[PDB]
């Protein structure tokens, strides 16, 4: 829709204005910025994933790369599973704990769900 | 070429808006400019 | 199911390696690690 | 970067990756369509 | 599979995007038809009608001197008469000009992602879009069970900052509008309109966490200030995986009230300049002259590289800086600086 | 049945006449415009109905006059689209969507 | 000074604090008579009254069928009467 | 003076959290209600009925200042929350005051 | 009273001038219309 | 049940160090602050 | 103390001062005068 | 500020007021 | 029976 751009911005020389998509090489960075009533203006910049990466060993890296691509079965099967049975939000009916264990769930700074015997995450007794 | 014109259509859509803007964006030298106008030259008055 | 796409170690990362490794605290280092919507053309995936 | 009078933020965090202004490639902007906010939006983002 | 393109793609183009507002999609409201209240005082005695002996009472109550209530000696009912003097409401229409409206696909509905059915109920759509946004956003995270983040952290790391603008638009409707019409609204509306009610919700039904929690009202700007917010918590050992995001929906009062600020744009002028919906929403045009209402909302949650690293979870992008700006001195509310 | 209240009608109907004739209105006096703006309207149908069949219809249709300053769109910023252009096509050699062979990066150039 | 205390110290403490709601302080609120507002069809014509031209349009565009509106040829006002079938809004008190 | 900050401080120091749980709840009312019932209502009343729009004004008033804003909604707890979030502000070099 | 024998009798009385002005809403969409022959032709035509 | 009450409280924090720095009063020190959720459950005012 | 799996942020703070539990004197309460609140209010910080 | 520094005094982060020939606040030209 | 002067009775009360 960017018809034609206003003369004005023109004066711009940093801002270029692209009216069809272009196919780049990739992008480094990013800033999203926007503004809103009563004076909010706010601006965020984001950098891609390989700059995080760099600050491994293909050690790490490349043993992250295979959790991942597990975890990208799991979602898939999911995503599927899901658009045909209805279900890509599943309420949660009762809390991990039972309710006896709450207070100390709620102040041992450790205590973590463990799998259980029915595929349920719990936290344990 | 630096021409100036001004195009008339007999369908005027967004799809024609665009093709034109299209064109303009691939042809515009510089002194270019180009007006797309509704336009029925079966009609005296749209004419005059 | 596309996950984003993980750059290759050696064309896309090694280059940087050698300036970037343990230069970075990963524990105050923030990451977006997922991402939906719902608007007016779907669910991000439809709008994208 | 923290409070540090000679380093603007932006260079900050952008450095910190080991990038300066000059890698910072598209810039997404509120542009709200409306007469002020996008001669403004690109002012702000320009003098940066 | 080979055959929806044909069949379904005509329709689905033309039922989504920036479109004419379809009414079925807001209880009704049609731009062509604002109704309004005038109070009109009524110069002759009115004709008697029933009611409870109760409802009598209340209409007396507030006309004493105009109205006059009797038993009906059998049924035990009142009759009631507005005498001249009353003061009544008659409806009136008015043809509004936003006709065209940024709106969720025609047909969407939180059911088929799986929502529960009384929640559907209890809830402002806004919620809804919510709840679906955030369960979505967890998948293209990896997580299935929410739960699994209680593997690898604390119950009081999974924080929640989701914001909005003003958010549970149709509740703090049946609130100030609806109940003082004395429609049938829910007792309990009032929990529907606050911020902060999607958020709790999003906890009370996925993640439950003791983790941090701080909703934003950033007007258009929130979907920012939340990541700005949730960013410096997690940056603060408050928490280490984070829901982030915004949202708001689109209504009657809502975009009627835009239009008398001038923030809108003209729908009826603009198809009167050759313009189509949806291809009334140019950024940067010549042309430009207002902008578009929209509704829905939009989440991204955010961790530790390392929590990140350490689940094995996709990595999109990094949280490079955020941060929030105020302007100068001034008495132009929205003016942007 | 109501015989024995179509005696109560006719009562009533001339009541409602008298009481018209002192009120000094007309109650037919709505039906006679009618009718009169209803020969009217049949002398305007009776002309365009002329129109109609001297021309047929699809002439009818394309003589409605269309242009209106309104709609009229206007493209003049040529240096925009040309950094676009140009950085397009930076990006097109890089993949190899264009050869040095094909007329058009020489088109696109000029 | 000496005095202030004297004077306004019984006011003063009689209105402020938790007390009953002053309507003053709320453009007219008293809990004793919350005010709805009653969906009624009339059922029997309702007499008419003057209005612009507009108005008369605005009330014409909502009931359609169950109003009539007509010019008055001397003034340019119009006329409008809610024909039986019309919906109405009828103000009642509640005690809160 | 407020302006007394920026003696000892940047423009981008003086920060700005102050929050609530509805708030503007009687323009609220002019929008929903008063409008609907054809009141004489201005026409801006959608400016005041956002939270955060008590903390534009103070900023437009006393403190013109280019620091953060962070509005908060914690219902009840609302004036809490907000010292979080302003203390957290204040302790990642966002602003001082 | 007028009226209300006419309720008694089931008479609508304005129901004369509430058909007149729907025709005479018609009567402008013609006359609309045969305008426009008018303006695209001329008067000798017409004749003709 | 509790009791409905109107009014707002406002109260301005600093660095310990600009604090000083100006010399202005100090009422305490904000030691720690924190937000917190409770369990699942569907009771939105239940307070846990 | 940050993330501190050995020390809870309230002894956190409270230390950073050179205090323990023992000199937190006194806790101002929600307490708003509803059945659950205070009966809760009083159990959150007596556990504590 | 005066309109004219606004864009300085922003981006200038050691930018600061001082007293004035009134005793008003105010960024120097 | 009184439908054909339930409406007599309505006119008249009027």
């Amino acid at each position: 829709n960017a018809d034609n751009v206003d003369k004005v911005m023109e004066q711009f020389d940093y801002i270029v204005y692209p009216s069809r998509s272009i196919k780049t090489d990739g992008i480094k960075a990013f800033s999203v910025t926007s503004f809103g009533f009563g004076q909010k203006g706010a601006q965020a910049i984001g950098v891609h994933p390989k700059y995080l990466f760099a600050t491994l060993d293909k050690a790490q890296y490349e043993a992250y790369c295979v959790k991942v691509q597990a975890r990208q079965k799991k979602a898939y099967r999911f995503f599927h599973n899901g658009l045909i049975n209805n279900k890509l939000f599943v309420a949660k009916d009762k809390a991990p704990y039972e309710d006896r264990i709450q207070s100390k769930v709620f102040l041992n700074p450790q205590s973590r769900v463990t799998q259980e015997s029915n595929g349920e995450l719990k936290f344990p007794a | 070429g630096g021409a100036k014109v001004i195009v008339t259509t007999s369908r005027f859509s967004r799809q024609v808006t665009e093709y034109y803007q299209g064109i303009y964006a691939r042809c515009g030298a510089r002194g270019s400019q180009l007006v797309v106008v509704p336009f029925n030259q079966g009609s005296k008055q749209d004419v005059e | 199911y596309p996950f984003p796409e993980l750059p290759d170690w050696d064309k896309d990362i090694k280059p940087l390696n050698d300036q970037l490794r343990g230069m970075v605290n990963l524990d105050k280092v923030v990451v977006v690690t997922g991402l939906a919507e719902i608007g007016p053309w779907g669910n991000a995936r439809t709008r994208w | 970067w923290r409070r540090d009078s000679r380093i603007a933020p932006l260079r900050g965090a952008l450095a910190t990756w080991g990038l300066t202004i000059d890698d910072l490639g598209v810039a997404s902007f509120h542009g709200t369509s409306t007469v002020a906010n996008d001669k403004n939006e690109s002012d702000v983002i320009c003098q940066q | 599979d080979k055959d929806v393109k044909a069949k379904y793609e005509k329709y689905i183009l033309e039922h989504s995007g920036i479109r004419l507002i379809e009414p079925e999609l807001f209880g009704g409201y049609d731009p062509n038809r604002k109704q309004l209240l005038q109070e009109v005082v009524i110069e002759q005695d009115l004709e008697p009608f029933e009611a409870s002996k109760e409802q009598a009472e209340e209409f007396k109550r507030e006309h004493g001197d105009k109205v006059e209530i009797f038993e009906i000696p059998e049924t035990g009912q009142y009759t009631v008469r507005l005498r001249k003097g009353a003061t009544l409401l008659i409806p009136k229409a008015l043809q509004f000009d936003r006709l065209v409206a940024g709106q969720i696909p025609t047909g969407w509905d939180a059911r088929r992602y799986g929502v529960p059915e009384d929640i559907i109920q209890q809830v402002d759509p806004v919620t809804l879009y919510v709840l679906v946004s955030v369960a979505e956003a967890l998948l293209s995270s990896g997580i299935t069970d929410p739960y699994e983040f209680y593997k690898y952290v604390h119950l009081s790391e999974v924080g929640n900052c989701i914001g909005s603008g003003v958010g549970g638009t149709s509740a703090l409707r049946g609130m100030y509008k609806d109940r003082y019409l004395d429609k049938p609204v829910q007792k309990d509306i009032l929990q529907e309109s606050f911020v902060n009610t999607m958020a709790a919700w999003v906890n009370m039904l996925l993640l439950s966490s003791t983790g941090p929690i701080k909703t934003p009202v950033g007007a258009c700007a929130t979907a920012v200030e939340s990541l700005d917010v949730g960013y410096d918590t997690i940056m603060q050992g408050k928490a280490r995986v984070c829901l982030v995001g915004g949202f708001d929906d689109f209504q009657e009062e809502g975009s009627y009230e835009f239009a008398n600020m001038g923030a809108t744009s003209n729908a009826k002028e603009e198809f009167a300049r050759g313009r189509e919906p949806g291809e009334m929403s140019r950024p940067t045009s010549t042309t430009r002259n207002g902008f578009m209402e929209s509704q829905g909302c939009g989440v991204q949650v955010i961790m530790t590289a390392q929590l990140a690293l350490e689940m094995g979870v996709p990595i999109y992008g990094i949280v490079a800086m955020t941060s929030t700006a105020t302007d100068k001195i001034g008495r132009s509310v929205p003016a942007p600086g | 049945i109501d015989a024995l209240t179509k005696d109560q009608r006719a009562l009533f109907k001339q009541q409602l006449e008298i009481i018209a004739r002192y009120l000094k209105m007309d109650l037919r006096a709505g039906d006679k415009a009618f009718v009169a703006s209803q020969e009217s309207q049949k002398a305007l149908q009776a002309q365009l109905d002329l129109w109609q069949a001297e021309h047929g219809d699809i002439y009818a249709a394309g003589i409605e006059p269309a242009f209106d300053p309104l709609k009229a769109r206007v493209y003049d910023s040529s240096w925009n689209w040309a950094r676009q252009d140009a950085l397009s096509m930076y990006y097109d050699i890089i993949f190899g969507r264009l050869r040095v062979v094909d007329r058009e990066i020489v088109s696109q150039c000029i």
